[PDB]
């Protein structure tokens, strides 16, 4: 009942079906996921910061995030390639990613590797 | 303004099964025409796609190059966007890249499509 994390696709996240606040690929749900993509656009927002990231599979996502401007434990520009970590959304019937992790990729090994960690992740559910 | 399509990634030898989508294709730059309007990548089983910009470059280009685009009635890719991948910690695995497109293309259910 706690924690899992599937790395996803955009185009993953939009097939997705929410029932009653519960997101449903095939018989399992989600919640947690992560996804790699390139930051086209950042907005400041009055309480966060709207990223629009792009995974070459979709449309770009809206990805929320939260940042304290005293601090450095700062909008990563656009251009850049990113790992997020964050729990699915929706309001009005338009798909969202809250974020609670944005990490710059150095090596793009990383993202050839989620390719197979997506690929892996959802050969095993389908299964279920 | 294809940026809000989905855009497969290929390798070369997949550029005449996508005439006319959009596409993303990574590759190694190992050539560049004296205009800055077309250039030539390598993939990841040193294959080649070339490669048209409606433009000049407005700046050098190497290493590994990531181009969106949409495949050309002639197999090439017309430029619509670029990044240049950054190794500045670990060299980009091109080859291991390329395996991992071939899985996309075998697997279409599993890396939806779009």
């Amino acid at each position: 009942r706690a924690q899992h994390i599937v790395p996803c696709t955009i185009s993953q996240l939009l097939s997705a079906t929410l029932v009653d606040e519960v997101f449903r690929i095939g018989n399992v749900e989600i919640s947690q996921v992560t996804i790699v993509g390139i930051i086209r656009h950042a907005e400041k927002a009055p309480t966060n910061i709207v990223y629009k990231i792009d995974d070459m599979t979709a449309a770009p996502m809206d990805v929320r995030q939260w940042v304290d401007t005293d601090d450095t434990s700062t909008v990563v520009p656009p251009e850049t390639y990113v790992k997020v970590a964050g729990h699915l959304r929706s309001f009005q019937n338009k798909k969202s990613l809250v974020a609670f992790k944005i990490m710059p990729l150095e090596d793009m090994n990383e993202f050839t590797t989620h390719i197979l960690e997506v690929i892996n992740a959802h050969m095993v559910l389908s299964k279920a | 303004d294809m940026m809000d399509l989905p855009r497969s990634r290929i390798n070369a030898g997949m550029l005449a099964q996508f005439i006319d989508k959009p596409v993303c294709f990574v590759g190694r730059l190992e050539k560049i025409h004296p205009t800055g309007k077309m250039f030539i990548l390598s993939d990841g089983e040193g294959k080649n796609g070339t490669i048209e910009l409606m433009e000049p470059l407005d700046e050098e280009i190497s290493g590994i190059v990531e181009v969106v685009g949409r495949v050309t009635a002639k197999a090439t890719i017309l430029c619509t966007s670029y990044v240049q991948f950054k190794e500045d910690s670990h060299p980009f695995d091109l080859g291991l890249y390329n395996e991992a497109v071939k899985i996309i293309h075998d697997f279409p259910q599993f890396y939806p499509l779009g």
